[PDB]
C-alpha cells in the first residue's frame, strides 16, 4: 500500500515463497530494465538445480555465476567512498572494479525484450557472455600487476565485442563467443 | 489532514489513474492555480499525446520540464546555506529557471492559454539552460524550437 | 621569526634576520620547541623534518590554548640537496584530514 | 510520548524533516570536497616551490661559508637586526576564521649594504626571499586543514 | 478532548465554516498570545473583501498584506534548516529574514487583551505598523547588498521605536508613525 | 502517566480555573517545591493583582520571567543540539539565566518568603539581562527598580 | 508486556507502594546485574532511615551516599555530551568525573549473586568502599590541577586494590580497607 515491505500481505507471502524478484522504481527512473533490485532478491532453487546446470549447460556454470555474484558484491562495498569523492580520484585496482560492475549492470543484467533477439536467451548464451566477461576483468588485472594505465585498457576494441554480445543471434553465437575470446586473448597479448 | 494514507484518499489511489495536487506553499506564496508538479502524474499520458494528437515534441518536453524543476528546488534549498557564490555557473542558471518557471508558467491567473501557448512557454523557459544540458529531447526537436526569449509573455500579463 | 633546525641553516636564518636555534637530538629538540610555544610572542615557528617529523604532534597539550603561533615542518640541510617526497607527505596529510588515504 | 493521531502526523513530518535534512547535509560535504582537491593541489605546488627556493638558498649560503669564511658571516648575520613587522589578520572561510601572515619584508630595515662580501649579500637575499616562499606555503597549510575539519564535521 | 484535532467534532466544523482560527499550546505556554498558530489556520473570505479595503483603508492595503504573508511563508521555510544546523551557518540575506519574521511576531501579531490601550486596534494603526516594517525590511535588505553586517542591523536604537508602537494610542499615532517614518528613511541613509 | 492529555487531568482542566503542575526532571536535581511554571495557570490571576492589591509592577514582571525563562529553555535545545561552544553572548546570558532560576527562584525549601522579597529576588535574576531586552516591562519601573544584584541577598 | 511501563497494572502499583525499583533490559544485556536503573528508580524511606543510619553504621553515612547520588548525576550528564563528541575533546576535570563513574558503576553497584562471597554486603563493608571510593576521587582531584595527565592517574596500581575491594570476605576487610587507605595516601603523595 504504502510501498512499505512490512505489510501483512508480503509478510505472509514471504513465508511461502522460495523465490522473491523485488522490484524498485529507483532502476526505473534511470531507465534500467528490468528493474530487479539484486541486493535485495534472494532464491532458494539456487542450489539444488545445479545438477541439472552441469549435467545440461556447462560443468563450470555455478562457479562463474558466484564469480559474477561475487564481482557484483564487491562493487558495494566501494558506494560509500564514490558517494565521498568522485571516481577519478580512486585507486586504479578500485576503479577496474567499478568499471567491471558498470560493465555488468549494463551489458549483462540489461535485457531488451522488445528487441529482435534480446528477448529471448537460452542458457548458454549467458554462459558464454559471462565467460568473456570474467575474461576481460582477469587479463585485465593480469595487465595491472604488469602496471599499465587504465585508459589504455578502456581503450582496447573488445569493450564494444563485449557490449554487443546481447545482439547476436543463437546460430552465429557459437563462432563469435571463440572469435571474441581469442580476439581478447590477443589484444592482451598485446600489452605492456 | 495533508494525510495520503488516510482510507479516502488512500482507496482513490487504487482505482483512479493518477492523481493531481495542489500545494500550501505556493498558494501562501500568491502563485494561482497552486498545481504542485512534483506529486502530480498522469498515468494515461503517453497514449493520448504525439504526433497527429498533440504535437511532436510534448512527452520530451515535459520530461525536461519536471528534471530542471526537481534540481532547482534542491539547489534554492542550498543557497541558504552554501551561499550563491560558491555555486557553479550553470547551478544560477537552474535557479533563475526555478524562480522563472513558478512566476510565468505555473501562476497563470485566470487566462485560458491554448496548448500552443503553453508549448510556447515552455520552450521559451527551456530555452535559458544552456543547449547541450537538454538531455532528455532529441536534437531535431532543439534545432526547430530552441531559443525563443521569454520577454512575449513577460509584457504580456 | 622562530625556526630550529641545525646550526647551519640558523645561521643563515639569522642572516636573514629570523629568530634561529639549533638543534642535535630528539629530546633537545622536544625540549627547544615545547620553551618555543610556551614563550610568547612570535607567529610562526617552523622545525626540521629529520629529528621531528610532526611538529603540532607534541605540542598538543600547549597548542589547545592559544591559536594564534603557527607550527610548520622544512626540509633539512642534505635533504634540500636531493629534494623528498612531497607526494608522500601530501598523501599522509590527506589521510590525516580526510581519513580515507586513497587519492592518485 | 502520548499517543494520539496528532502526534504520529508530527512524528511523520518530523521523519521527512529528517531525510531532506540528510540530503541537504551531503550536498554541502559534496562542495567542501570539491574545493577541497583543488586547495591541496596549491598546495602541493606551492610546496615544490619551497623546496626548489631551499635548495637554491642552502646553496648560496653554502658557498657564502665556504670561501668568505664563518667569520664575516657571523659578522654580517650580527650586523643585521631581526624582523618583527608580521601582519596578521583573521579571515573567514566556509563560516570559520583563519590566521593569516601578510609580513612586511621591509626594505632598508636590513644593513650592511656594501656588497664586497658578495656571495653573503646574496645568500642574505636568498633567505628573504626563502622566508617569503614560507609564509606563502603556511597560509596554504592553515586553510587546508580547516577545510578538511569542517569535513569532518560535516561527516 | 486532549488537544486532539483529529476528533469528530473539530472534523465535522472544518468543512463547513469559511474561518479557521486554530490556537496552541505551546504559544499558549510561552504567554504570547492570541497564540494563533499561522500555519494551521485560514480565511476564505479573503478575495471578496478586497474592494472594501481597497475604499476604505488604503489603494495598497492588500498588496502589504500579501508581502507580510509572503515573509511569514518564507521564514517558516527556513525555520528547517535553523532547526537543523542552527542560526549562526546563515547567510546575512537569511538571517536578515529571520530577524524580521521575529519583529513581526513580537510586535504586529502579538497583542495584550488586559492592557489599557493595545485591548483594541483599529484598521489604521495595523495599516501603519505594517507600513513601518515593510519599510525598515526594504532599507534592511538594501543595506546588506552594500557590505553592512547583520549584526550591526539589529542593534538599531529604532528596533524599539517600532517595537513600541502598539501601545501608542489612537490619538497619538498620526503623529507617532510620521514621527518614526522619517528616522527609519534617515538611520540607513546616515550608515557607513 | 506523566501524561497530561490523560481524561482525567483534561476535563479537569476543562472545569478548574488553572493548575499547578509539578516536573520530575527538576525532582530528580534536588528541587523543591518542584513546580515547573511553564505548563502551570491561574486563570483569576488578573483580579487579584496590580496597583492598590499587591505592587504596580507585578503583572510585567511575571510576563517578563516567563518569557525569558522560555527563551533560556529553548536555548538549551540548540545547545544540545549544536554544542555549547558556537553559542553567541545572549544565548549565554539565557543560558545561565535559566540556571539561576532553577537554582534561586524555584527551589526555597521550608522557608516562608513574603510577597516583597520574591518580588526582590525576581528583580535580581531579571538584572543579569540587558535593560534593553525587558520589553514587557515599562520604563518607568524599570528605572524604579532595576540593577540590584543577587549577592546583595544570597551572599 | 514487552517492558511497556505504561500497562494497567504496572501503573497502579506505583500509587500504592513506597520504593520503586525499576529493571533494565540494557543492563541485563551487557550482564551488568542487579540491572537496576538508578536514574528511573526511587525510594520514599530514604529520609525516615536517617538516626538509625548515623547510629548503627556511622554519623556521616548520609553525606557519603549524596556524595555518590550527586557523582552518578554528574556522570550521566556529562554521558549525554560524550556520546556525540567523543572523550579525547573533553577536558580533564570530565574525563575524571567518567573514570570515577565507570569505578562506582564497576565496584560498587554491580553484585554477584552466585560467587562466594560477593553474595552479601554488611552496611559497614559498604560504607568503607563508598569512603575509598571519595577519597581517591579527592585525591585525583587534588592532583589534576598540578598538571598530571588522565593516564598517569588510570595505571596507578591502587586501581587495582579498589576494583578487587568486594570480593573480600567480611573477616579479613576491615584490615584490607585499612591498608587501601594508606596506600591511597602513598600512592598520591608520592605521584607525579
Amino acid at each position: 500500500p504504502g510501498g512499505d515491505m512490512s505489510e501483512p500481505v508480503t509478510q505472509s507471502t514471504l513465508r511461502i515463497v522460495g523465490a522473491f524478484w523485488r522490484l524498485d522504481a529507483s532502476l526505473a527512473f534511470r531507465r534500467h530494465f528490468p528493474a530487479i533490485n539484486w541486493n535485495g532478491s534472494y532464491s532458494l532453487f539456487t542450489s539444488a538445480l545445479d545438477p541439472w546446470y552441469r549435467e545440461n549447460v556447462a560443468e563450470d556454470y555455478p562457479e562463474l555465476r558466484d564469480a559474477i555474484s561475487e564481482l557484483l558484491q564487491r562493487e558495494a562495498g566501494l558506494q560509500e567512498i564514490v558517494q565521498l569523492v568522485g571516481p577519478d580520484a580512486l585507486q586504479d585496482a578500485e576503479r577496474l572494479v567499478i568499471e567491471v560492475g558498470r560493465i555488468i549492470r549494463e551489458d549483462f543484467l540489461q535485457q531488451n525484450a522488445y528487441h529482435e533477439v534480446d528477448a529471448y536467451c537460452s542458457m548458454k548464451k549467458a554462459y558464454g557472455i559471462m565467460k568473456m566477461i570474467l575474461a576481460f576483468y582477469k587479463e585485465a588485472e593480469a595487465a595491472i600487476k604488469r602496471g599499465v594505465s587504465i585508459d589504455e585498457i578502456l581503450q582496447l576494441p573488445v569493450l564494444e565485442r563485449i557490449g554487443r554480445a546481447r545482439y547476436v543471434s543463437e546460430e552465429e553465437f557459437p563462432a563469435y563467443f571463440e572469435e571474441a575470446m581469442k580476439e581478447i586473448q590477443g589484444a592482451f597479448k598485446a600489452l605492456a | 489532514d495533508d494525510d495520503r494514507t488516510h482510507p479516502i484518499p488512500d482507496l482513490t489511489g487504487y482505482i483512479t489513474e493518477g492523481q493531481i495536487q495542489l500545494s500550501r506553499e505556493l498558494h501562501r506564496k500568491g502563485i494561482y492555480p497552486p498545481i504542485d508538479p512534483l506529486p502530480s502524474l498522469s498515468r494515461l499520458m503517453n497514449n493520448g499525446v504525439g504526433k497527429g494528437k498533440t504535437r511532436e515534441d510534448h512527452k520530451q518536453v515535459s520530461d525536461q520540464l519536471y528534471s530542471a524543476y526537481a534540481n532547482g528546488v534542491d539547489i534554492r534549498k542550498l543557497v541558504a546555506i552554501i551561499g550563491e557564490d560558491a555555486l557553479t555557473e550553470n547551478d544560477r542558471r537552474y535557479l533563475q529557471f526555478a524562480d522563472a518557471f513558478e512566476r510565468f508558467f505555473i501562476n497563470q491567473g485566470q487566462q485560458n492559454r491554448s496548448i500552443e501557448e503553453s508549448l510556447q512557454i515552455a520552450w521559451a523557459l527551456l530555452s535559458m539552460l544552456p543547449q547541450g544540458e537538454l538531455k532528455r529531447i532529441s536534437k531535431d526537436h532543439i534545432g526547430k524550437y530552441y531559443g525563443q526569449k521569454l520577454e512575449e509573455i513577460w509584457g504580456a500579463p | 621569526m622562530a625556526v630550529i633546525a641545525d646550526p647551519e641553516t640558523a645561521q643563515g636564518f639569522r642572516l636573514a634576520g629570523l629568530e634561529g636555534y639549533g638543534a642535535s637530538s630528539a629530546e633537545e629538540a622536544q625540549s627547544l620547541l615545547e620553551t618555543l610555544v610556551e614563550r610568547g610572542g612570535y607567529a610562526l615557528v617552523a622545525v626540521d623534518e629529520a629529528l621531528l617529523p610532526d611538529p603540532e604532534r607534541a605540542v598538543e597539550r600547549l597548542m589547545r590554548g592559544r591559536d594564534l603561533p603557527v607550527l610548520l615542518p622544512i626540509a633539512g640541510l642534505k635533504e634540500a640537496f636531493q629534494g623528498h617526497d612531497v607526494e608522500g607527505y601530501m598523501r599522509e596529510l590527506v589521510r590525516k584530514t580526510i581519513g580515507f588515504d586513497i587519492k592518485l | 510520548v502520548s499517543p494520539t493521531r496528532m502526534n504520529l502526523l508530527q512524528r511523520r513530518g518530523q521523519l521527512r524533516l529528517a531525510q531532506k535534512g540528510v540530503d541537504l547535509l551531503k550536498k554541502k560535504r559534496d562542495a567542501l570536497v570539491a574545493e577541497f582537491f583543488g586547495l591541496v593541489r596549491e598546495a602541493m605546488e606551492a610546496r615544490k616551490a619551497l623546496d626548489q627556493a631551499a635548495k637554491e638558498a642552502y646553496a648560496a649560503l653554502l658557498l657564502a661559508q665556504a670561501f668568505d669564511g664563518p667569520e664575516v658571516v657571523a659578522g654580517a648575520a650580527l650586523g643585521v637586526p631581526p624582523l618583527e613587522g608580521v601582519e596578521a589578520e583573521v579571515e573567514n572561510v566556509w563560516g570559520s576564521k583563519v590566521p593569516r601572515l601578510k609580513a612586511t619584508f621591509p626594505d632598508g630595515a636590513l644593513l650592511s649594504p656594501v656588497g664586497t662580501p658578495a656571495y653573503t649579500l646574496e645568500a642574505s637575499r636568498a633567505f628573504r626571499r626563502y622566508a617569503e616562499a614560507l609564509i606563502r606555503v603556511a597560509n596554504t597549510e592553515t586553510r587546508l586543514k580547516k577545510i578538511g575539519e569542517e569535513i569532518k564535521k560535516t561527516t
